[PDB]
Order: structure tokens, then C-alpha cells, then sequence
């Protein structure tokens, strides 16, 4: 019952930008904090961004830091990653994590952002 | 409810040790870890160590490692915090915390009122 | 950051043999406070998102079978599995939780012959 | 060792005035920064924990936010009562803490 989806990949040109949603589902989405974890062409992990359960914290990768903007909407038990400036590196699998302490213990299926001429 | 009382105020000379006492009431006392954090006068707060009272494990900061001893009496749901070689920095006000909840200890709610130690 | 170093890199086996897989932090992930290793473990099946399976580098996750064991403390640690069967044909990656930014291993390729059921 | 740098080391307001308090961890480690609240007497009191959910009893004038190692405690409306001093919070670490005095 426990459940994540995420929607907004899209092809997009270098330089564009994307907002990207997580649907949560079968838990208190309030109480726990989430976490975006892209995963590369090449199968490697890298974590993207963090929020609490109030969006009052939120942490970044200082190479991501000026470019991505997590947020969270309580009421509509929703998770977003606003990306800008988008380059060929940010070519992934953007998966939508759950946090209980600090390890991520329900992913979603995840939306694909590809970047390219 | 959760109550957390400490023992009266201590005198002490320079070598000394001090045992200060925490009696909690309000709650289970086997299930939540009790912390000890010292203040001394017109400074910060300064953590000790803790002690899990439903295993007897503790752990100190390296700051007190040989010198601070944690017990506990599940009998009379009380902790007490011994600290030996007292010397004049040791002169603080010392307190018994417990968490807010078992899930994250650190966030101490509860306070003793505090046992002021004098030293020297 | 910390770097996670996964090994192998991959390995071939058949069904009940034993697998050791290892994972080393460039630096010791135990935090004196707590006495708590941050080390986790997620198992990737093909076509699947990853899942977590153990944290704290030794606690299974619910319905994670005792054939996957954890160890270690510091910077060294370790995930066994006893006796593989057909389905935890996976990709296994380690994860470090403790410093910002979060960091994953390359992961260890696990194949099994006769496939993943 | 996390070195939690609590600015600025006093301050003194007005009521109805605003407080901005800071405090930057020398580290960035997965936490949850706590404040605290201790009145001149008093032990300290559970103000703020995970960096801007309030404690119990804790109204709506503190607030709480931050990004990375940087943490900021706003006091909205400032009341006498606010007179206190303010510890930020990371598993054993606490900063040295904000002396607020209130007229």
C-alpha cells in the first residue's frame, strides 16, 4: 500500500528546466522527510536532494545546490524537483525516496530526464 | 507528567567526587535512555554521556571517559551520574534529560531542575 | 565526499553457492554518540527500482531473509549471502548516510545461473 | 566534532520587534538540529526540533528554518517573556547559544 510515483521526465534541451512530481501514497506523507536519488545511464546512484517532513530543511550537493529546488506540498501529498540549467550530466532515472532517519526505505518505479541536443 | 528530580546542591574541595541523583516518574524508566548535561555558571550546555536503563550500557563523551560514572536503580526508577578528581571547572549546574521520544533521544523535553556543584 | 568502494564489481555464480560482496568508506561512518555505523544496503532486481535491504550496516529490513547477513563498523563492511537463490539475481549497492553529500557505491553485479526466476 | 557557531553571542531588542538567530555547523552530517529555550532560572525548555517543527506549547512567532549547515531561528513579535537564552542542537554538539535580553 505503501507507494511513490513520479511523473515530469521529459526530453528537454541543454539549458532547459523541468519540474518534476511525486505522488505519495499508503503512509502519513507528513510526518516523514523524502529525498530524490537520479540514477545514470550507467547504472550509478547519486543522491540529488533532501527535505523534512515541514520543507523547512532542505540539502543539496553543492554542484546542485544553485540548480535544483526540492519542495512538497502536505495536502496534496506531494514531492517536487524543480530543475534549471539543465546540463548532459543530469541524464538519469529520477527516483522519489522515502527517509525514515536518514536511509531511504521506499523508492518509486522513477521518470527519466534526458538531456541532449 | 514525565517528572525528572534531582538531588539538593553539593560543596566540594578540589579531588573530590560528587554523586548526583535523578528519580523520573510519570512513565516506563526501562524505556527511554536519561542523558546528563552540565552548565556552568553563565556558560553553554555541555553533554555527558547517557545510560540505557533497560541494559545498563552507557556512554560518555571523551571529555569524562574515566572519570564519569552512570548507574541506575530500575528498583526506584532513578539514575545518578558520579563524577571523580573535581576541580574548579567542574563547577556547573548538572542536569538529567530524557527524550521526547525513544525514536530520537536527543530532543531533550525533560529536565531535572538541575543540581548545582560547587567546587572549590 | 566520501567514497564508497564496492567489490567486486561483478560475479558470476550458481544457485547455493556463497556470495561476499564488500564495501569500504574513505572514512569510518560510526558515530561515537550513538554507536551506530551508517551503512546501508539496497538490492536492485532487473527492471526493478532499488530496495533497501539492510541499515545501520547489520538490521535487515522487514521480509529480508536471514540468508542476507550484514557486517562491519567503521569503514569496512561486508553483506553475505549464505546460500543465493534464483531471485536475488540483483545489483547490490552500499550507501554512507552519515555526511552530506549522501554517497552510493558502483554496486556488485550479482549473476546466477539459470537466471532470476 | 560538530562545531555548531551560534551568531550573534548576545542581543538586545525591543518588543514587537524580530529576532534572527543563527547557527552554522562546521560539518554537514545527517541530524536533527534542535533549539532550546532556557529562561534565566530555568532549565532549558524543547523550543524547536528537526530544524522547524516547535515543540510542544511553542507558538507560531518562533520559527524555524534551514539549508545545508546554515540553521536561522526567527522570534516574530518579540514579548518580555522571550527573555532567554538560545541553544542550537546536533546529537552531543550544542552551540555556545544567543543571550536574547528583552526591555
Amino acid at each position: 500500500e505503501v507507494k511513490l510515483v513520479e511523473s515530469g521526465g521529459d526530453f528537454v534541451k541543454p539549458g532547459g528546466s523541468l519540474k518534476l512530481s511525486c505522488a505519495a501514497s499508503g503512509f502519513t506523507f507528513s510526518n516523514s522527510a523524502m529525498s530524490w536519488v537520479r540514477q545514470t545511464p550507467e547504472k550509478r546512484l547519486e543522491w540529488v536532494a533532501t527535505i523534512n517532513n515541514n520543507g523547512g530543511y532542505t540539502h543539496y550537493p553543492d554542484t546542485l545546490k544553485d540548480r535544483f529546488t526540492i519542495s512538497r506540498d502536505n495536502v496534496k501529498n506531494t514531492l517536487y524537483l524543480q530543475m534549471s540549467s539543465l546540463r548532459s550530466e543530469d541524464t538519469a532515472l529520477y527516483y522519489c525516496t522515502r527517509q525514515t532517519y536518514w536511509y531511504l526505505d521506499v523508492w518509486g518505479a522513477g521518470t527519466t530526464v534526458t538531456v541532449s541536443s | 507528567q514525565v517528572q525528572l528530580v534531582q538531588s539538593g546542591a553539593e560543596v566540594k574541595k578540589p579531588g573530590a567526587s560528587v554523586k548526583v541523583s535523578c528519580k523520573a516518574s510519570g512513565y516506563t524508566f526501562t524505556g527511554y535512555y536519561m542523558h546528563w548535561v552540565r552548565q556552568a555558571p553563565g556558560q553553554g550546555l555541555e553533554w555527558m554521556g547517557w545510560i540505557n536503563p533497560n541494559s545498563g550500557g552507557t556512554n560518555y563523551a571523551q571529555k569524562f571517559q574515566g572519570r564519569v560514572t552512570m548507574t541506575r536503580d530500575t528498583s526506584i526508577s532513578t539514575a545518578y551520574m558520579e563524577l571523580s578528581r573535581l576541580r574548579s571547572d567542574d563547577t556547573a549546574v548538572y542536569y538529567c534529560a530524557r527524550g521526547k521520544n525513544s525514536d530520537y533521544n536527543w530532543d531533550f523535553q525533560h529536565w531535572g531542575q538541575g543540581t548545582l556543584v560547587t567546587v572549590g | 565526499d566520501v567514497v564508497m568502494s564496492q567489490s567486486p564489481s561483478s560475479l558470476t555464480v550458481s544457485l547455493g553457492e556463497k556470495v561476499t560482496m564488500t564495501c569500504k568508506s574513505s572514512q569510518s561512518l560510526l558515530y561515537s554518540g550513538n554507536q551506530k555505523n551508517y551503512l546501508a544496503w539496497y538490492q536492485q532486481k532487473p527492471g526493478q527500482s532499488p530496495k533497501l535491504l539492510i541499515y545501520w550496516a547489520s538490521t535487515r529490513e522487514s521480509g529480508v531473509p536471514d540468508r542476507f547477513t550484514g557486517s562491519g563498523s567503521g569503514t569496512d563492511f561486508t553483506l553475505i549471502i549464505s546460500s543465493v537463490k534464483a531471485e536475488d539475481l540483483a545489483v547490490y549497492y552500499c550507501q554512507q548516510f552519515y555526511f552530506y553529500p549522501w554517497t552510493f557505491g558502483g554496486g556488485t553485479k550479482l549473476e546466477i545461473k539459470g537466471g532470476g526466476g | 566534532e560538530i562545531v555548531l557557531t551560534q551568531s550573534p553571542a548576545t542581543l538586545s531588542l525591543s518588543p514587537g520587534e524580530r529576532a534572527t538567530l543563527s547557527c552554522r555547523a562546521s560539518q554537514s552530517v545527517s541530524s536533527y538540529l534542535a533549539w532550546y529555550q532556557q529562561k534565566p532560572g530555568q532549565a532549558p525548555r524543547l523550543l524547536i526540533y528537526d530544524a522547524s517543527n516547535r515543540a510542544t506549547g511553542i507558538p507560531a512567532r518562533f520559527s524555524g528554518s534551514g539549508s545545508g549547515t546554515d540553521f536561522t531561528l526567527t522570534i516574530s513579535s518579540l514579548e518580555p517573556e522571550d527573555f532567554a537564552v538560545y541553544y542550537c542542537q546536533q546529537y552531543e554538539f550544542f552551540g555556545q547559544g544567543t543571550k536574547l535580553e528583552i526591555g
